């Protein structure tokens, strides 16, 4: 987990496209009929991790291997969706605990441009100020979608940062980044927001929520993995 | 009719591009608009004929 066969390049509003393929964990969760509404990451074969708010159901399907979603001829893999598992403790009120897990009706075929991010130990510290990046296919400009994936590099904030913009809309399964000039859009929801741990991608933070005009002066709050993934952990060892 | 039918569409705080309806009483019909998965006001439906049995004629 955590290295993509194809190293992406660095250097959501303010972004820039990516490597394709470079991204591999990266899938496009879209309705019956090929419609995006969040983005989501593969945590290994079987399983997909995403944003509770997303409202996936098993009517919707999962897309792996995409970069272009205006190329009909880019070979992807449409999975279906055998259940969801949304975190019983999602609020709806202040989205704290904002996590649902997809298991696949049939697994995904591993390669190149398909393959699983790391995921945190429980215990694990990213410090503030850490360079993360987050990718999706959300809006550029705050308006269609832009058709190529995109990402952006963003510094992880200090709860006590994101907390002077925020205030008590902070819980304690949320984790803050940007302000820095980028800012996750309408369309990134349930995508990654990964930090290298001893070099590998880790999934630090799911796209959640944040500036309702999408600002990139303004701090985006994500799901903290590392408070979820021990219902995550638990989850898969139960399905 | 409710008066919540009167209210613009919301999107929401939340990030994801989830299609719904609203009511738009200046043409009399129930539009689509992109809602972003959160905190959703009253004039959103997950299908025109929801929201045209709870707001139409408003």
């Amino acid at each position: 987990c955590g290295v993509p066969a194809i190293q992406p390049v660095l250097s959501i509003v303010n972004g820039e496209e990516a490597v394709p393929g470079s991204w591999p964990w990266q899938v496009s969760l879209q309705d019956k009929t090929g419609f995006h509404f969040c983005g989501g990451s593969l945590i290994n074969e079987n399983w997909v991790v995403t944003a509770a708010h997303c409202g996936v159901t098993t009517s919707d399907v999962v897309v792996a291997g995409e970069f272009d979603q205006g190329s009909s001829s880019e070979k992807i893999q449409k999975l279906k969706i055998a259940k969801v598992f949304k975190n019983s403790k999602y609020n709806s009120l202040t989205i704290n605990n904002d996590i649902t897990l997809l298991k696949l009706s049939t697994a995904a075929s591993f390669s190149q441009t398909v393959s699983a991010v790391c995921l945190p130990s429980a215990s694990d510290d990213f410090a503030a100020g850490t360079t993360c990046v987050t990718t999706g296919w959300g809006l550029t400009r705050y308006a269609n979608t832009p058709d190529r994936l995109q990402q952006a590099s963003l510094p992880l904030l200090s709860n006590t940062n994101c907390k002077k913009y925020w205030g008590t809309k902070i819980k304690d399964a949320m984790i803050c980044a940007g302000a820095s000039g980028v800012s996750s859009c309408m369309g990134d929801s349930g995508g990654p927001l990964v930090c290298k741990k001893n070099g590998a991608w880790t999934l630090v933070g799911i796209v959640s929520w944040g500036s309702s005009t999408c600002s990139t002066s303004t701090p985006g709050v994500y799901a903290r993995v590392t408070a979820l993934v021990n219902w995550v952990q638990q989850t898969l060892a139960a399905n | 009719r409710p008066d919540f039918c009167l209210e613009p569409p919301y999107t929401g705080p939340c990030l994801a591009r989830i299609i719904r309806y609203f009511y738009n009483a200046k043409a009399g019909l129930c539009q689509t608009f992109v809602y972003g998965g959160c905190r959703a006001k009253r004039n959103n439906f997950k299908s025109a004929e929801d929201c045209l049995r709870t707001c139409g004629g408003a």
